[PDB]
């Protein structure tokens, strides 16, 4: 975050741990909002040939 | 009846049943009327026996292949209808109905198109195909649109502009039209594409990589 480091330290030693290391709040390790168009597969029986209804 | 069986007729009846039979082998008696036409010296009508080998008639009768037996690619032995045998068959095979039956084709009507090894293979059969596209009566749906499907996919491949499993399909598309008709142009339909992937796969999957390359 932005806090003072004697905050900081206030904080590690009044919860016990190292609040630094995770924090609740997302600054900028999240995914982008604007992503690459995808492609999807089709799946098993796109077939042509070996794809007849009556056997699946 | 045909204009053949009942001509032979009057003349069976003269001479009587077992001098026809004498000719031929055993189920395939008689004497038969071969057209021989396509890649040949010279083309022409002739009377032979019934078993005569095809390679023997072609060289004896039709002068020989447009450059040598050597240069002969395939044979349509029974008309439009019947499937094409490559020229590792046309050897050893005789022009009765059974015999070529076990080759695969059927002897059918007894005219013989030879194709050399100067010819486009796909386009015959894709000009084989057009014309059974363009002799539907249109009745029943599986020739009626099936054999418009087979022509578009047909010419699709003489360019090459298809992938390999379409060959599968197209085969698989051939099975649906042959055996649910109401007449037998269906069945004539079927047969020449079934040949055509039977003996010439390599060649369209070729000429495929070819127009892919080719195309990116
Ligand atoms: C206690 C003594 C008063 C000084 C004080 O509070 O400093 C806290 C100061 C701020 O630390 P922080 O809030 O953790 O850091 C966040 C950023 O500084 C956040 O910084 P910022 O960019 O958001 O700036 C906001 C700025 C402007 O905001 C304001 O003007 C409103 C705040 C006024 C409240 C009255 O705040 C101030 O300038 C006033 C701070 C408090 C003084 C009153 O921390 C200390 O100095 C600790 C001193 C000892 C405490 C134990
Ligand atoms: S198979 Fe025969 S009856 Fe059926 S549409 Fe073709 S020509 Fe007509």
């Amino acid at each position: 975050a932005s806090a003072t480091r004697v905050i900081q330290l206030l904080r590690n030693w009044a919860s016990g741990r190292d609040l630094q290391a995770k924090l609740q709040l997302r600054y900028q390790e999240i995914s982008k909002r604007t992503q690459p168009p995808p492609k999807l597969p089709v799946g098993p029986s796109h077939k042509l040939s070996n794809n007849y209804y009556c056997t699946r | 009846a045909n204009v053949e069986t009942v001509a032979v007729s009057p003349t069976i009846c003269r001479r009587g049943g077992a001098w026809f039979a004498s000719f031929g082998r055993e189920r395939n008696s008689g004497t038969k009327l071969f057209n021989i036409s396509g890649h040949v010296n010279h083309p022409c009508t002739v009377e032979e026996e019934m078993s005569v080998p095809l390679k023997e008639l072609i060289e004896k009768h039709a002068g020989g292949v447009i450059g040598g037996w050597d240069n002969l690619l395939a044979v349509i032995p029974g008309g439009s209808s019947t499937p094409l045998i490559p020229k590792s068959v046309c050897e050893t095979v005789l022009m009765d109905f059974d015999a070529l039956v076990q080759a695969q084709t059927g002897l059918g009507t007894a005219a013989v198109i030879v194709m050399d090894r100067s010819t486009d293979i796909v386009k015959a059969i894709a000009r084989l195909i057009e014309f059974y596209k363009h002799e539907s009566c249109g009745q029943c749906t599986p020739c009626r649109e099936g054999v418009d499907w087979m022509n578009k996919v047909m010419a699709r491949f003489v360019k090459g502009d298809a992938r390999p499993a379409e060959i599968d399909s197209l085969w698989e598309i051939s099975k649906q039209i042959e055996g649910h008709t109401i007449c037998a142009l269906g069945d004539g339909a079927a047969w020449p594409v079934q040949g055509l992937i039977r003996h010439f796969r390599p060649e369209l999957e070729e000429r495929m990589q070819q127009f892919a390359l080719q195309h990116q």
